């Protein structure tokens, strides 16, 4: 069982190859909104915010800024991290006999699995709510201004897509490990009793 | 007395491979993942001419982080023992009244006056009651992951209250 | 510019950067339906053919089969190809300002990218529905055998998910081709003239 | 009065960029791509209560191929020349009928006896009718890549009258 646990090789060599992707888009982040979003915070009014956060949205296009690539790299990951587990669980599967030994595999290979992609989901989603800058809002912003701001921006569009993803990750986490992280109705009745809650 | 909660799995009591999963107010599926956001939907559909998508879209969103923090705390071992340590008031089976009411975030019984009292989410998970960051961590990594996109977007401090009243507006039926 | 018009070379750079996901799809697809889908042509009444469909489905996912990979490369294709014709069409707008010269560039960039696009969907497509394989049809199959098949082996959902990315292909031709393949109304109805054409 | 195609853009009569299409029963949509495929789900609705998706799946994309077909012959030089040499009878503008009608092919005067006839799109386009090639190439590369698609899965010898079922019984208010 060496090489097996999802482990950080592996884990690397997912990253590795879709490297090329991402670039640095901490940087490119960086450097385009001190270029181009500074001057949301001297917004005149309502109207003239949202017009100035259009313009903004064009300046990102125009800097070939799309969240697009984002939600590609983001399947990617979610594919070939799949891919690999499966093949360390059905290989474990198959070769390991002790069943105690093979629970923590499995268990492991999952719990790596769900980690790896639920702290890149979270990365790219900071990155991508970020493109909104707080330290630029002007001092009159509200709930409705942000909102049609994350509309215009592809924020609020691509917060959708992830829906798809997390639902994709969970639904594989919850084949990869058996489900293993939550109580059987029966267990979960007598821990009930034994703990003395009384529920409802 | 019709609960659609009665029909989402968030034990494991089913057997559920890739092979089992390839056949497949009531969501469908066969895994926790797929019904909890199809429930989600039912609960708030798309609009095709929707005003602002994205109040409704960060609602939805917080439906399913309120239900897999349910399934975390009252369906683990680990949850349900910090249930009982921290005097947590859920239920046995969830229902879109008590789904709806943790919009206004965690019920539990005040360790000092030995009143029940409400805490926001926001404070009690990673929030100014959770400096000991311990609530936080008895979440699934999903949920956590959920709920961290949700504190950037729906629940940044502009626009928190405008999700929380479309979250609401949509359990009108049940209060 | 002499790197301008999506070239051989910069069509090859954005294949061999994602041929991973893509190796050996066609030799894979040989043997899998050699080694498992003759037995379709044996079956003995409509729905004992449909119980082979769906053991040859989890027999597909055994073989670590899944047209997802086939999807995630077709949008990693499009976002690659759109982003080197856009940089392209971009640089020739910004640097060539002769309009014949410029137009005969956009419309090679464009018809490269459409025509690229276009011919891999193709690959792809015919790959996918080659897995209801027609040299084992059982002699009975009908209409109706035909579409739950289709739609038990995923080829109806990858046939969804192509619409898709014709669409999303359709929209960035029309972009980076200035829609120049089509007349204007005052155009066609001088040409419709021309041509004698008596239309309804 | 109404006719949905009224609505939908075949020419290049507007100026269109990613700046302009990214603020951006008719369909919604800036662009032609975005446009048609939007009305085809007008027409074919996704109903979650499947009784045969693949057969109304396939319809809807037979509705997108005739829709490009009809822009391909009748809003390019080359396709406006075609239709004059082989006297192939469309419409100034479409409606919903005549769409419905492209189910059976493609109707034009015949060589020999001058008399209309129609030729199935199979035939017509990469079929029997068309074994130089000539008439395929007159279409667009999005339009031969779905027409490809389409002969591969709701096209085959097996599901098409069903497909064309479907697709008809969609026109019937029509």
């Amino acid at each position: 069982g060496s090489e097996l646990g999802f482990n950080e090789a592996e884990r690397q060599k997912i990253l590795d190859s879709n490297s090329s992707l991402m670039g640095n888009a901490n940087e490119v982040r960086d450097k385009f909104i001190q270029n181009y979003a500074s001057s949301l915070k001297d917004s005149n009014d309502p109207q003239d915010f949202l017009r100035r956060v259009q313009e903004l949205r064009i300046n990102m296009q125009k800097n070939f800024i799309s969240f697009d690539v984002y939600y590609n790299y983001l399947n990617n990951l979610v594919l070939a991290s799949y891919n690999r587990c499966k093949q360390e669980k059905t290989f474990a599967e198959s070769t390991i006999k002790n069943e105690l030994t093979l629970g923590e595999f499995v268990a492991e290979i999952s719990d790596n699995f769900n980690n790896f992609m639920c702290d890149e989901v979270a990365r790219i989603s900071d990155l991508v709510a970020s493109y909104l800058p707080r330290e630029y809002l002007p001092p009159f912003i509200d709930g409705n201004m942000m909102g049609v701001a994350f509309q215009i921006l592809g924020i609020d569009d691509f917060g959708r897509k992830l829906n798809e993803i997390v639902q994709d990750i969970g639904t594989k986490y919850i084949i990869l490990s058996k489900n293993k992280t939550y109580l059987t109705s029966l267990e979960r009745a007598k821990l009930i009793t034994q703990l003395k809650l009384n529920l409802e | 007395r019709f609960n659609p909660f009665a029909y989402v799995d968030f034990g494991n009591d089913v057997v559920l491979t890739e092979d089992i999963l390839s056949q497949i107010m009531v969501a469908s599926g066969g895994d926790f993942s797929t019904q909890i956001f199809g429930l989600a939907k039912l609960v708030f559909p798309e609009r095709p001419n929707e005003k602002d998508p994205f109040f409704s879209n960060q609602a939805r969103n917080l439906f399913v982080i309120n239900c897999n923090i349910y399934r975390d705390l009252m369906w683990t071992k680990k949850g349900l023992e910090f249930v009982k340590r921290k005097k947590i008031i859920m239920p046995e089976t969830p229902t879109m009244f008590f789904i709806g009411s943790m919009a206004s975030g965690i019920n539990l019984i005040d360790e000092d006056t030995n009143m029940e009292k409400v805490v926001s989410l926001m404070e009690f998970f990673g929030g100014e009651e959770d400096k000991s960051g311990d609530n936080l961590r008895v979440l699934s990594p999903a949920t956590r992951n959920m709920w961290n996109s949700f504190k950037t977007m729906g629940g940044a401090r502009e626009t928190y209250s405008s999700v929380q009243g479309v979250y609401t507006s949509a359990f009108a039926p049940y209060n």
